[PDB]
C-alpha cells in the first residue's frame, strides 16, 4: 500500500449520453446480452441484401400520378403541373377525416430531411398501342409562385426548359427535372404540424400535349399515362428533423377543444374518497391516490357572473365508482390553491349546491355541508376510467 | 419493370455533388442507418399502481421491438400530445420501409426524477408478441403468472434512481430465426408470434407499497434506437402516409 | 434490322425455356423482376433426416391460375392474389383431385417441410391493337402485416420491384421469388407450433395498372395465364400423406 | 479611401511590442476569436406555467443566434438588472461589426436546483426567425401546433438534473445558405428569415402537473458563445454606441 497522495482529476457529471450523436461515438451501455463480447451476426443464408440508404431508396419509382389523355384534347390542353419537388402527392379518396396520401419512395424519404436538392426523374409511361400517335412537351419552369401557377399555357412554357416527345413504338420516357434554385439546399414543403415554416416548390413541372393524339378507328380514343417519380442520380438530402408523414397503421387524432371540461393532467384516474382537510374527513372528495394530500385538482370553470355551473359526466361508465356512480359533481375552490371537485348524489344537488356557493356561501356552511356526501358512500372506491370528459351544466341563480 | 428507365431526356448540366451535406455541414446523410441510431421516443407512461404491490412485482411490461409500438395518442380526454401530433417518427417510419430485420435496439429509459427507489429491469426473449392488439405498454396488476415478478434465468439490471436515474440498454437479438417481422403484425401463424418482437421487456421498482405512493402518476419516458448490429432486409414500398402540417388546428 | 420479310413460318424468333419435360414459348421478352438475392440451401441448420430436391419433377412448369381480363375491370383492380406454394396445390385441390395426382406436388404430399426458390411467369395473350398494362407483384408474407388492405394498391406495389404486363405488346412477365421466410423451412401441413397459415410465403398479386381500352367493336376478353416452377427447392421430414390436411379453399 | 495614410508624421521612437500581454500576462489577447468563445449571459427567465402542461409541452422556446437576444431589459418594474444594466455584453457588441457569420454555437444552460425533473432540449433547424420582433425567450402555452411539443425527428438531449443541472449544448450550423445575417433583422425577403437563426432551441420539463409547481418562478440562466467553426465575414462599421458609465443613477 503506497500512499497516492497526488491530486485526482476533476470532472463534470452528466446524467446521460448524447441521444443527437450517431456516427463516429462508441456508445457505452448496460448490455443485458450474456457475453460481453458477443454482437449479433448474420448466417450466410440470412444476409442483409438491402443496403439502407437514402439513395437506395431514392432510386426507386412509384407511381404518383395517372394521367388520362383523351383524342378530344387540343393542342393547348394541361394533363398535369405537379410541382417540382419531392413531395409530389396522389390523394386517396377516403372517408376518413385526415385523408391519407400515396407518397414516391423519395417523398417519404425526403419528409424525413429539413433540406433537400438535385434533379427529380419523372418517368413517364404513355400506355398506347403502336397504332397511337401524337407528341407532348413535358417543361419545367423554374421561379413560379402559386399567383403564377395560373397564365400557363405550352407556349409559355417553351420559352424555358422542356422536352418534346414523340408517342409511336417506344412509348416511354423519362423527363430528369432539373434543380434551378437561388438556395444551395431546400427546405421541405411541409413540415412537423407546423404552417410557417413550410416553404412551397422551387419551381413547377408541366405536361401540355404539343400534338394531340390521333388513334386509328379500331384502337381506343383514350390513353393512360403513369407519372413515376424516382430520386435523380444527384438528388440528396441533409438536415435531419421531424418527420411530416406519419403512418397509416393508426389514423385517431384528438382535438383539444376547450369547451369540455376534465381533470388536469396527471391527476387523474380519481376516486371518490375522504381528505382530512375538507369538512374533516366526513365528506367525499375526488382524489388521484391514496397518500394524504393527493386531491385531483380542477380547471377553474368560466362562470360569468349572475350565473352558476356544476358538472355532469358525458358517460356514465367512465364515473369513478362509489355506492353509486358519480356523474355529478361541483367544483369549487379548497382554499389550498387548486379546485376541488365535489362529487354529488343528483343533479338536484349538484344544481342547489351551485346555488349556494355562487350565492355567497362557503364550503364551511351548514347549508353546504348537508349537501356533501358523507363518508360511508365511499364504496369500492374505484378509478374512474382514464381521464372522464365533464359536461358543464349551466344555470341563471 | 420498376427501376427500369427506357429513355432518359436529360437538360441537366452536371450538377456538383455535395456528398449530402459533407460539402457543407461536414457530416454524410447518405446512409441511413446511421440516422436511425439517433434516439427516438418510444412509448410514455403514467405509473399507476393498483394492487399492492411487493417488492418483486413489475410496474410495467412492454415488447421491444424497432417497428415501433402500436401508436397510443392516449384517451379523447388526454392526449398524449406528441404522438397525437408528431405522428409515429423517424425509425418506425422507416421500418414502414421493409418487410424483415435482424438486430439489436438500444432503450435508455429516462425514470421520474422525485422517486429514489430502485428500479429492476428485465428481458424476457421467451415471450410471444400476440398480435398487434396488446403490442405496446402494459402496467401490469394482481401477480398470477410468472409474467407479473423478476425471474432468475432472465438477463436483467437494477438502476440505482439515486445516482442517476435513466438505465441504458442493449437489448439483443434472440430469436430461432432467421430475421423477425417488421410490419404490423396480425399473427398468422402460432408460431409467427415469436417472429416479431426481441423479447419483453420488463420494469418494476422494488418499493413497498408504503412508498409507492410517491411513484403514483410519475412519467416514465423511454427511448430507442436501432443498434448497430440492426439490418433491415426486404424493400417494400410505403404504405400510405398522413401529412402532418394538414392535421386540424385546436380551434378557440 | 428494319427488313421484314414474314414467311409460312411467320416472322420473328421464338425464345424457349425448357425445364424437366415442360417447354414453354415467349415471343417476347420476359420483363423479369427479381425481389431478393439468391437463397443459401439452408437444410445444414434444421434437418439430419434425409433431404432431396426433386428436380426431375418440382421443377417442371405447371399451371396455377387463369384468368379472364375484360375491358369492365376499372383502373385499381385486382385480378389474382396468388398465394404461391400454396395456390400450386391449392388450385390442384380447388380443381377437384387430390395433391397426390400431380407430379409437380406429390413430394408435398409426404415430406413434412419445404423450402426453396420459385418461379412464376405470367404470360397472357393481348391482340397488338389492345391497349393496358398489368403489374404483378410479390410481397412477401403479406397475410403477416394487417395494414396490407391498405397497402394493396397499384400506387403501393409500384415502389417495391414488380413485373410489367403491357396488353400493347402482349408481354410475358417473368418473376423469381427466392425464399425468404422468418422461418427457414414451410411446412405442408398442420406442425407442432404453427397450424393456421399453412406454406404461405407471401403472395403474388395482379393490380390493374390500366384498364383495357379499345374500339368499341373491338376484342373485349384479354385472357391470362400463370405458370409456376419451383426449382432450387430441398424438401426435409418424410412423413405419412394421411397426416396432410387440403389446402385452405381460400 | 478609408485604409489610407497619405503622410505619415512620425515622431515616435518605436515601442516595444508586448504581444498584447504575452510579454507579461503570458496570454495574447490579439485574436478577437478567442475572446468570443469566453460564455456570456444570453436570456434570463423566471419560468411561468399557464396551461397545465402534460410530459412532452415545450416549457420555453428560443432562437439561437450569435447576433444575441433582443435585448430583454425587463418590465419598469421588474427589471433584468443585468441587461438593464450592464447594456448587451460582448459577443454582441462584435457580431455589431459585421455582416454575415457561419458557425455553431454553445449555450450550457443552467437549470434551477431546487427542481429534480428531467429536462430535454430540442434544436430545430426548421424555423424561421420572423422578424426582430418575437427574437426573444418565449414561454410557449396551449399546444396547438407541434411547436409546443417534443418532436420526433429534431435532435436533442436531455439532462438529468439530479445529477448535474446545466446542460451544455453544440447548436450546429444547419442552414441552406452561404452565411447567415448578423446585424439586427427585420426580414425583407420571405426566405430571408431562414438566414438569421441557427435553429430554434426549445426546453422542456417533462413533469406532470402535479410536480409543476415547484418549478414556477425557478430561475433559468442561459449562456452562449461563437463555438470555433464560427466565423464572421463582411466588415461593417459600428453603429452608435451609448456609454454605460453615462447611465442615470438609482437617485435615493
Ligand atoms: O488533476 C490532475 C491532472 C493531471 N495530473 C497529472 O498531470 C499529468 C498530465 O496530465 P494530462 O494527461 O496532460 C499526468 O501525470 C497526470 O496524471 C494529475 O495528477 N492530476
Amino acid at each position: 500500500n503506497p500512499s497516492y497522495q497526488q491530486s485526482p482529476r476533476h470532472f463534470v457529471p452528466t446524467g446521460m449520453h448524447s441521444l443527437a450523436l450517431g456516427t463516429n461515438l462508441v456508445e457505452p451501455l448496460h448490455a443485458l446480452r450474456l457475453d460481453a463480447a458477443g454482437t449479433t451476426q448474420h448466417p450466410v443464408g440470412c444476409a442483409p441484401d438491402e443496403d439502407m440508404t437514402v439513395s437506395s431508396i431514392a432510386s426507386r419509382y412509384g407511381l404518383i400520378r395517372r394521367v388520362q389523355w383523351k383524342k378530344d384534347h387540343a393542342k393547348g390542353s394541361l394533363l398535369l403541373q405537379l410541382d417540382a419537388d419531392p413531395f409530389v402527392e396522389q390523394r386517396i379518396e377516403g372517408t376518413n377525416p385526415i385523408s391519407l396520401y400515396w407518397f414516391a419512395p423519395v417523398g417519404v424519404v425526403s419528409s424525413m430531411f429539413m433540406q433537400w436538392r438535385g434533379s427529380l426523374e419523372y418517368r413517364f409511361d404513355i400506355i398506347a398501342s403502336q397504332f397511337h400517335t401524337g407528341r407532348l412537351i413535358v417543361g419545367y419552369v423554374p421561379g413560379l409562385t402559386a399567383s403564377l401557377q395560373l397564365q400557363m399555357d405550352y407556349m409559355k412554357l417553351k420559352s424555358s426548359s422542356y422536352v418534346v416527345f414523340d408517342l409511336q413504338e417506344s412509348n416511354s420516357f423519362t423527363f430528369e427535372v432539373p434543380y434551378v434554385s437561388y438556395r444551395p439546399w431546400w427546405v421541405r414543403k411541409y413540415g412537423g404540424n407546423y404552417l410557417p415554416s413550410s416553404t412551397d416548390a422551387p419551381s413547377t413541372l408541366f405536361m401540355y400535349v404539343q400534338v394531340p393524339l390521333i388513334p386509328m378507328e379500331a384502337v381506343s380514343d383514350t390513353i393512360d399515362i403513369n407519372v413515376y417519380v424516382r430520386g435523380g442520380s444527384s438528388f440528396e438530402v441533409c438536415v435531419p428533423v421531424q418527420p411530416s408523414l406519419g403512418l397509416n397503421w393508426n389514423t385517431d387524432f384528438i382535438l383539444r377543444n376547450d369547451e369540455e371540461y376534465r381533470a388536469k393532467t396527471g391527476y387523474a384516474p380519481y376516486y371518490a374518497g375522504v381528505w382530512h382537510s375538507f369538512n374533516n374527513s366526513n365528506s367525499l372528495v375526488f382524489r388521484w391516490g391514496s397518500a394524504s394530500d393527493q386531491i385531483a385538482q380542477w380547471p377553474t370553470i368560466s362562470v360569468p357572473r349572475g350565473e352558476l355551473a356544476f358538472l355532469r359526466i358525458k358517460d356514465g361508465k367512465q364515473a369513478a365508482v362509489g355506492t353509486q356512480p358519480w356523474r355529478t359533481m361541483v367544483v369549487w375552490p379548497s382554499g389550498h390553491g387548486y379546485n376541488i371537485g365535489i362529487p354529488t348524489y343528483n343533479a338536484e344537488r349538484a344544481r342547489q349546491l351551485a346555488q349556494h356557493l355562487y350565492g355567497g356561501g362557503s364550503l364551511t356552511d351548514e347549508k353546504a355541508k348537508q349537501l356533501f356526501v358523507p363518508a360511508n358512500q365511499q364504496g369500492p372506491g374505484k378509478v374512474s376510467n382514464g381521464n372522464p370528459v365533464w359536461e358543464v351544466m349551466r344555470a341563471p341563480l | 419493370e420498376e427501376s427500369r428507365n427506357t429513355t432518359v431526356l436529360d437538360t441537366t448540366t452536371t450538377l456538383q455533388s455535395s456528398g449530402f451535406g459533407r460539402a457543407f455541414f461536414g457530416e454524410a446523410f447518405n446512409d441511413l442507418k446511421t440516422l436511425m441510431r439517433r434516439y427516438q421516443l418510444y412509448g410514455q407512461l403514467l405509473l399507476s399502481v393498483t394492487t399492492d404491490k411487493d417488492i418483486d412485482h413489475c410496474m410495467f411490461t412492454f415488447p421491444c421491438l424497432p417497428q415501433g409500438l402500436a401508436l397510443d395518442i392516449g384517451s379523447a380526454g388526454s392526449p398524449h400530445e406528441i404522438f397525437n401530433r408528431c405522428r409515429d417518427g423517424i425509425i418506425p417510419l422507416i421500418a414502414s420501409g421493409y418487410r424483415f430485420y435482424r438486430g439489436d435496439l438500444r432503450y435508455k429509459i429516462v425514470f421520474p426524477s422525485n422517486v429514489n427507489s430502485n428500479i429492476w429491469v428485465q428481458h424476457r426473449p421467451d415471450r410471444r408478441l400476440e398480435g398487434w392488439s396488446a403490442a405496446k405498454i402494459v402496467n401490469c396488476d394482481a401477480v398470477s403468472t410468472g409474467q407479473g415478478v423478476y425471474n432468475h434465468g432472465y438477463a436483467s439490471h437494477i438502476q440505482i434512481t439515486r445516482v442517476n436515474n435513466v438505465i441504458e440498454l442493449e437489448v439483443p437479438f434472440y430469436n430461432a430465426t432467421c430475421y423477425n417481422y417488421l410490419q404490423a403484425f396480425n399473427a398468422s401463424s402460432a408460431a409467427s408470434s415469436y417472429a416479431v418482437s426481441l423479447g419483453e421487456i420488463s420494469v418494476g421498482f422494488q418499493a413497498t407499497s408504503d412508498d409507492i405512493a410517491s411513484i403514483v402518476n410519475k412519467p416514465v419516458t423511454i427511448y430507442y434506437s436501432i443498434g448497430d448490429g440492426m439490418q433491415f432486409s426486404q424493400w417494400v414500398g410505403y404504405q400510405p402516409m398522413m401529412i402532418l402540417d394538414q392535421l386540424p388546428a385546436p380551434v378557440v | 434490322m428494319d427488313n421484314p420479310n414474314p414467311g409460312p413460318d411467320g416472322e420473328g424468333e421464338v425464345e424457349l425455356e425448357k425445364d424437366s419435360n415442360v417447354v414453354l414459348t415467349t415471343q417476347r421478352d420476359p420483363s423479369t423482376s427479381i425481389p431478393a438475392p439468391v437463397s443459401v440451401k439452408w437444410s445444414r441448420w434444421t434437418s439430419n433426416d434425409v433431404v432431396d430436391d426433386y428436380a426431375t419433377i418440382t421443377s417442371r412448369w405447371y399451371q396455377i391460375a387463369e384468368f379472364v381480363w375484360s375491358k369492365d375491370d376499372p383502373f385499381d383492380k385486382e385480378l389474382a392474389r396468388l398465394i404461391l406454394p400454396r395456390a400450386l396445390l391449392s388450385s390442384i385441390e380447388a380443381n377437384s383431385d387430390a395433391i397426390c395426382d400431380v407430379p409437380n406436388t406429390i413430394p408435398f404430399k409426404v415430406h413434412a417441410y419445404w423450402r426453396g426458390d420459385m418461379e412464376v411467369r405470367v404470360q397472357i395473350n393481348s391482340n397488338k391493337f389492345q391497349v393496358g398494362q398489368l403489374q404483378a407483384t410479390w410481397y412477401y408474407s403479406d397475410h403477416e402485416n394487417l395494414n396490407i388492405s391498405s397497402k394493396r394498391s397499384v400506387y403501393g406495389f409500384s415502389q417495391m420491384d414488380h413485373a410489367l404486363i403491357s396488353a400493347s405488346a402482349s408481354n410475358e412477365a417473368k418473376l423469381v421469388i427466392p425464399f425468404k421466410h422468418v422461418y427457414p423451412f414451410l411446412p405442408t401441413r398442420i406442425v407442432p407450433d404453427w397450424t393456421t397459415g399453412i406454406l404461405d410465403m407471401g403472395a403474388l398479386n395482379i393490380r390493374v395498372i390500366a384498364p383495357l381500352r379499345m374500339s368499341a367493336t373491338g376484342p373485349t376478353t384479354c385472357n391470362v395465364v400463370v405458370f409456376i416452377k419451383l426449382n432450387n427447392s430441398e424438401f426435409t421430414g418424410t412423413s405419412s400423406g394421411k397426416f396432410y390436411a387440403s389446402q385452405i379453399r381460400a
